[PDB]
RNA sequence: CUGACUGGGGCCUGUAGAGCACUGAUAGGGCUAGGGGGCCCACCAGCCUACCAAACCCUGUCAAACUCCGAAGGGUCCCAG
RNA sequence: CGCCUCCUAAAAGGUAACGGAGGCGCCCAAAGGUCCCCUCAGGCGGGACGGAAAUCCGCCGGAGAGCGCAAGGGUAGAAGG
RNA sequence: UCCCCCGUGCCCAUAGCGGCGUGGAACCACCCGUUCCCAUUCCGAACACGGAAGUGAAACGCGCCAGCGCCGAUGGUACUGGGCGGGCGACCGCCUGGGAGAGUAGGUCGGUGCGGGGGA
RNA sequence: GCGGGGUGGAGCAGCCUGGUAGCUCGUCGGGCUCAUAACCCGAAGGUCGUCGGUUCAAAUCCGGCCCCCGCAACCA
């Protein structure tokens, strides 16, 4: 009796890093993701890998647009 | 269902509002070329230009250049210097070109 | 149109086998046809060629009525 | 194509060149060439542009030919196979049709032989 | 990495000196890779050749 | 006897049983009922059995429904082989029934048909069960 | 722009009928011609011998525009069939040299065609257009039998403005399409 | 209310009884008792609609009249059991993961 | 005084439950390609199907690796005890 | 036996078993940068050779296509051509 | 400050599919041409230019209709944080706080910001 | 449990390296012989155990099930 089975990956620890109301520096990473679940918005990159992170010191929030996806923002302080 | 009149548009205005510049978006029908420069922020027109508004002359494409050193006159007036050419779903090409070269003589920045 | 790539259209003499001629434009000022839509058979209303049949046969025997009754 | 409908051979004397055309065998072509009054001897590449639509025109006026006599032979068939004739069964079991035995040979209407 | 993609050089074409590694594949570029890129000898851009590694 | 055609997966962990149905609980059909009072993995071999039987009691005519269908695989490891090595073999297909559904319904039959094979299935099932008959409650809904 | 016959004939004696049989209200209303589309669909020069220029040379020939090539969408076995292959040439005539080569075609092409008993009634569309087939290109004036080594025909596929089969029917049969039933 | 006995029963059938009421607008005061239905006509496996729904005074028709609402089926027979028992079934087939799907 | 825990407030989530819109499964009915069967034909179409049965519609259901939905909770940050 | 994807995993992250399933040990000189343009699968109808399927015309079709390769996520307001 | 239209946003189908109706003074569109700038793996179809005879036919804008799509309570239930009972179990109950989804009633043939152009 | 295998009627190739099914005998039709064999000349027949998947395309690559050969199954 065997297994053709057995494996699985390591796990990547993916999700939000900083949420809304929170105070965040620049460089700061905000959310780390496979694909666009939440897009860049104002002030806000996005890394070749999808991995949004702050462009300015300041204050994370997040926006619901409907069909057009979740943003990230980051406000000034 | 989009067309590619729709695409072209979003796909040029997407790319302007996203280095957040001030946008000289421009309107180009069969007869006359409009022009306002808008601020996305607040989702607020800042100043305008048209032809209709001037009314101006024959010749279309030099009816866009003059549309243009008119733009940027008042808009120098308000401050406005830095802005961002939106050529919508227009080539930058014939009367939509030369109304930007217009708004450059007229000292407006891009 | 681009240039170079495009035969060049100008006025053109279509000619018949019947004295049709057509002023039209072609590639080639001047061409000969067998046939037209001025004289061909299905064309022209219903002038039915060789055969106006109408079969004959075949009730149409009739060789003859001599068969005696 | 030229007469009629199709493009007889250029190069051939004209009255044969006219039986490369399905209806009109050796005599229909001195036939024609009598009642237009044209050389049976020339070669065809040598017929007049007047030559060829007299020549052309009588011949497609008087008999059925190509397209349409194949069309009415089908038909004639097509009845025969149709009416339940002797001569029907024979087209429908494609066998022969004129009183050949077929024990042996019948070969051009059994087709090449299929051996057991 | 393989046998027919392999790795190689970039040696820049004036001052002799490899700056720069890479691959290619050698059935699908038979010919040597001809690229510009900084040099920072000569301090501008050269035309760089690939080199056996 | 059922079981499906095809399925994306072979082997299917187990899960529970907790709560009453989901649904299936009310008669659709035929015009008497077969429900389960208690919870259980119904085998096909018992609804097939369930099944002949009824149809055995009617003979010539009536119409039998089964509302239930077994498209969980069951496994089971061969005999006598010690823990571990992998996961057993699928072996039989079970029905996950919670109190409270029909499984069978009936049609085309007098009263006492009906009451005496769905008895008669009721005995073949490894729960107890209630026969029911259509009721406007079962009409509304 | 040219005058030519077919394009003439449209608005003074096709127009004024249309209108009549089906009282339209509005001059844009009214049945018009958009494109002729040809294609040649070729593909027997799929690989043996991929030069097709002598039937672009051809069509050019025919239309008095050079026609584009048409390429594998998807890649096929049993056709023998690279994806991205040169299997066939489409050429899309609007305006003048739609009519011009419409002029031709009901003039004189259609004419010339083995034992052509009038244009299929049936091939049209249910939107309001017409496609057709040819066996052979020799069908037109401009080909003579000598520039050509081998047979190859087309697809014709002509557009309308209008809605039904019938109105397209009317505006083609007014043009001058021959139609056996 | 299917009034009549279908034909399809007196063979040994089963009147499948889909729909007994149908969906309907219609004004309070126009309530029926019911709608009655011809199914004497019925065969196996002939069937009525909610096309064939003849309706009283005032009432309008609330479905599409391609739903079916009456049916005449076979009924169990212990002589299909030699059948049933010797079909054969097979083993369930997987389907795929990876260079299989 | 920043702690466990607790109050308010924002943001994050895809489980319990449920659902069938996707991926699959699924019983019966309707409708209906494809075949099988029974009439009539080889002139090629037709007609019947208490036969097996695609796609679609209806009724009714199942799912760790299905989700149009979707909790209680939980994580984190701010102010306060 | 290392690495990637999904589930188990109890809606943050993490989480075991000789639990359930699959993939990797490459590849691309463009399959890379950028500017410009373009929109799919599929269904119905129509069309010479031409087929279930080549190429052509029309209408419906928000994404069920595509994105080299497993799977998930993402995606036509492009990451696809 | 009100009405219509042209721009450009926000809300992200209560905005959509379909059907009917309506608008050309103005604006927009189709439209008239292809000399010129520019353009077609062919085509002035697209993009582009110079235009103003016609037409609101297509498009667009504005209205109307609930067949589809979309939104959708109240109530009740499932489930559940915390607290307790019951069963040999599979499983089942009570208390307190939270509370779906389905379905039913019902809503929907969009609302609103800013700048232009016209009209009262 | 590990490795190998199923291809006209018999027995083996082709599978690794995807596009193309081959060898000997046998069968069938003809010839030599009085006749048969041998021998000579021509010719038929495998849709590759199945169902699934990858691919543009599968006898060939991958999975499932089936049957066959070989080896293993030990301290106990
Ligand atoms: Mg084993
Ligand atoms: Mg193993
Ligand atoms: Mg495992
Ligand atoms: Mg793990
Ligand atoms: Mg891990
Ligand atoms: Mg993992
Ligand atoms: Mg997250
Ligand atoms: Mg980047
Ligand atoms: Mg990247
Ligand atoms: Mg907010
Ligand atoms: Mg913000
Ligand atoms: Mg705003
Ligand atoms: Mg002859
Ligand atoms: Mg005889
Ligand atoms: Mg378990
Ligand atoms: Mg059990
Ligand atoms: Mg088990
Ligand atoms: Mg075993
Ligand atoms: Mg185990
Ligand atoms: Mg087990
Ligand atoms: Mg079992
Ligand atoms: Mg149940
Ligand atoms: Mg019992
Ligand atoms: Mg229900
Ligand atoms: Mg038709
Ligand atoms: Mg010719
Ligand atoms: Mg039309
Ligand atoms: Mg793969
Ligand atoms: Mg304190
Ligand atoms: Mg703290
Ligand atoms: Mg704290
Ligand atoms: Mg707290
Ligand atoms: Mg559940
Ligand atoms: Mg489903
Ligand atoms: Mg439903
Ligand atoms: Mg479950
Ligand atoms: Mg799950
Ligand atoms: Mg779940
Ligand atoms: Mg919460
Ligand atoms: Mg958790
Ligand atoms: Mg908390
Ligand atoms: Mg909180
Ligand atoms: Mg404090
Ligand atoms: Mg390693
Ligand atoms: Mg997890
Ligand atoms: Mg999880
Ligand atoms: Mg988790
Ligand atoms: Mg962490
Ligand atoms: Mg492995
Ligand atoms: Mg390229
Ligand atoms: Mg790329
Ligand atoms: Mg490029
Ligand atoms: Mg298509
Ligand atoms: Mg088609
Ligand atoms: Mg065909
Ligand atoms: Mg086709
Ligand atoms: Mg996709
Ligand atoms: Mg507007
Ligand atoms: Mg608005
Ligand atoms: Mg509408
Ligand atoms: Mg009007
Ligand atoms: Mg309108
Ligand atoms: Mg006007
Ligand atoms: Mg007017
Ligand atoms: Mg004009
Ligand atoms: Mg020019
Ligand atoms: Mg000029
Ligand atoms: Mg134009
Ligand atoms: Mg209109
Ligand atoms: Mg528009
Ligand atoms: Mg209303
Ligand atoms: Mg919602
Ligand atoms: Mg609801
Ligand atoms: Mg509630
Ligand atoms: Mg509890
Ligand atoms: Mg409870
Ligand atoms: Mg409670
Ligand atoms: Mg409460
Ligand atoms: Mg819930
Ligand atoms: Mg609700
Ligand atoms: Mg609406
Ligand atoms: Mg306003
Ligand atoms: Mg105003
Ligand atoms: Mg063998
Ligand atoms: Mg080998
Ligand atoms: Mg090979
Ligand atoms: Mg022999
Ligand atoms: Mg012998
Ligand atoms: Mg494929
Ligand atoms: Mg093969
Ligand atoms: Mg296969
Ligand atoms: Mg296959
Ligand atoms: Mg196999
Ligand atoms: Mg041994
Ligand atoms: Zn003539
Ligand atoms: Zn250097």
């Amino acid at each position: 009796g065997s297994t053709r089975n057995g494996r699985d990956s390591q796990a990547k620890r993916l999700g939000v890093k900083r949420y809304e109301g929170q105070v965040v520096r620049a460089g700061n990473i905000l959310v780390r993701q496979r694909g666009t679940r939440f897009k860049p918005g104002k002030n806000v990159g996005m890394g070749r890998d999808f991995t949004l992170f702050a462009l300015v010191d300041g204050v994370v929030e997040f926006q619901d647009r409907g069909r057009l996806g979740r943003y990230v923002h980051v406000r000034p302080l | 269902r989009l067309t590619a009149y729709e695409r072209r548009k979003f796909r040029v205005r997407n790319r302007i509002k996203r280095t957040g510049r001030l946008r000289l978006s421009v309107f180009r029908s069969l007869k006359h070329i409009y022009a306002q420069i808008i601020d996305d922020e607040k989702g607020v027109t800042l100043v305008s230009a048209s032809s209709l508004a001037l009314k101006l002359k024959g010749n279309k494409t030099e009816v866009a250049r003059q549309v243009g050193r008119a733009l940027a006159e008042k808009a120098l007036a308000l401050g406005i210097k830095q802005v961002a050419f939106d050529r919508g779903p227009y080539k930058y090409h014939g009367r939509v070109k030369a109304l930007a070269e217009g708004a450059r003589e007229g000292g407006l920045e891009f | 149109m681009k240039e170079g790539i495009h035969p060049k259209l100008v006025p053109a003499r279509i000619i018949c086998g019947c004295g049709n001629v057509i002023e039209t434009y072609s590639t080639k000022p001047e061409i000969y046809v067998e046939v037209c839509s001025k004289c061909h058979p299905f064309y022209t209303g219903q002038q039915r060629f060789v055969d106006t049949e109408g079969r004959v046969e075949r009730f149409q025997r009739r060789y003859g009525d001599s068969y005696r009754k | 194509a030229r007469i009629a409908g199709v493009e007889i051979p250029r190069n051939k004397r004209v009255d044969v060149a006219l039986t490369y055309i399905y209806g009109i065998g050796k005599a229909r072509a001195k036939e024609a060439l009598e009642k237009t009054g044209i050389n049976p001897a020339t070669r065809v590449k040598d017929l007049t542009e007047a030559e060829v639509v007299r020549l052309r025109e009588y011949v497609e006026n008087t008999w059925k030919l190509e397209g349409e006599l194949r069309a009415e032979v089908a038909a004639n068939i097509k009845r025969l196979m149709d009416i339940g004739c002797y001569r029907g069964l024979r087209h429908r079991r494609g066998l022969p049709v004129r009183g050949q035995r077929t024990r042996t040979n019948a070969r051009t209407r059994k087709g090449p032989r299929k051996t057991v | 990495a393989s046998e027919v993609r392999i790795k190689l050089l970039l040696e820049c074409t004036e001052c002799k000196r490899r700056n720069y590694a890479t691959e290619k594949n050698k059935r699908n570029t038979p010919n040597k890779l001809e690229l510009r890129k900084y040099c920072p000898w000569c301090r501008k851009h050269t035309v760089h050749r690939e080199v056996k590694i | 006897m059922l079981m499906p055609r095809r399925m994306k997966y072979r082997k299917q962990q187990r899960g529970r049983l907790k709560g009453a149905t989901k649904g299936g609980d009310y008669v659709a059909f035929g015009d008497y009922g077969l429900v389960a009072l208690e919870p259980a993995w119904i085998t096909a071999q018992q609804i097939e059995a369930a099944r002949v039987a009824m149809v055995r009691h009617f003979r010539r005519g009536g119409k039998i429904f089964i509302r239930i269908f077994p498209d969980k695989p069951y496994t089971k490891k061969p005999l006598e082989v010690r823990m571990g090595k992998g996961k057993g073999n699928v072996e039989g297909y079970v029905a996950v029934v919670k109190p409270g559904r029909v499984m069978f319904e009936v049609a085309g039959v007098t009263e006492e048909q009906a009451m005496e094979a769905l008895r008669i299935a009721g005995h073949k099932l490894p729960i107890k069960t209630k026969i029911v008959r259509r009721d406007a409650y079962d009409e509304a809904q | 722009p040219l005058d030519v016959a077919l394009k003439r004939k449209y608005y003074e004696e096709v127009r004024p009928e249309l209108i009549r049989r089906f009282g339209y209200q509005n001059v844009w209303e009214v049945p018009r011609l958009e494109k002729v589309v040809i294609n040649q669909g070729l593909g027997e020069a799929k690989e043996d011998a991929r030069i097709l220029e002598k039937a672009a040379q051809e069509l050019a020939l025919i239309t008095g525009q050079k026609p584009a090539v048409t390429r594998a969408k998807k890649s096929i076995s049993n056709f023998k069939l690279r994806k991205g292959m040169p299997i066939g040439l489409r050429v899309t005539l609007r305006r003048d040299r739609m009519w011009i080569f419409l002029e031709k075609l009901l003039n004189v092409a259609l004419p010339r065609i083995r034992d052509f008993r009038g244009l299929n009634p049936n091939s049209f569309d249910g939107r309001g257009n017409y496609n057709l087939g040819l066996r052979e290109q020799l069908i037109f004036p401009e080909i003579t039998y000598d520039m050509v080594d081998a047979l190859r025909g087309m697809d014709i596929a002509v557009v309308t403005t209008a809605e039904t089969d019938e109105e397209a029917r009317a505006l083609l049969e007014l043009l001058g399409f021959p139609f056996r039933k | 209310r299917f009034v009549g006995t279908p034909a399809g029963v007196r063979a040994g059938g089963v009147l499948q009884e889909i729909h007994r009421d149908i969906l309907v607008k219609v004004s309070p005061r126009n309530i029926p008792e019911f709608i009655e239905v011809d199914v004497s006509g019925l065969e196996i496996g002939d069937s009525l609609h909610a096309s064939d729904l003849k309706l009283p005074p005032g009432v309008e028709l609330a479905v599409s009249p391609e739903e079916t609402i009456a049916a005449v089926v076979p009924p169990e027979d212990v002589e299909k059991l030699a059948e049933e028992a010797a079909a054969e079934v097979a083993e369930p087939e997987v389907i795929k993961k990876g260079k299989e799907e």
